[PDB]
């Protein structure tokens, strides 16, 4: 029965850390794109 | 009567050593994934450093 419910609740470290790098990576690259597409049309349009 | 008295209770003992052994397999085999598990995090987290 300890095995069959650990089947259930336990997630799995080498997934679970992966999956946290990745997000980590978005997190990163969305927020530089981001900076980047507030910044140049406002620019652009302000010189005109 | 001291005789088989004897044998009675070494037959238990018998028995209850044979209960340990099972619970030791079980705890090695865990035991080494539990080690490989955390072999892994500390590796990962120093990369992550």
């Amino acid at each position: 029965l300890t095995s069959a419910r650990s089947r259930i609740e336990d997630s799995d470290y080498a997934t679970e850390v992966s999956n946290m790098s990745r997000a980590q990576i978005l997190q990163q690259a969305g927020t530089s794109v981001l900076a980047q597409a507030n910044q140049v049309p406002q620019n652009v349009l302000s010189l005109l | 009567s001291l005789t088989k008295q004897y044998l009675s209770v070494s037959n238990s003992i018998d028995e209850t050593v044979a209960r340990y052994k099972a619970q030791f397999t079980q705890l090695d085999t865990m035991m080494s994934k539990l080690n490989n598990t955390s072999s892994y995090l500390t590796q990962q987290f120093t990369a992550m450093n």
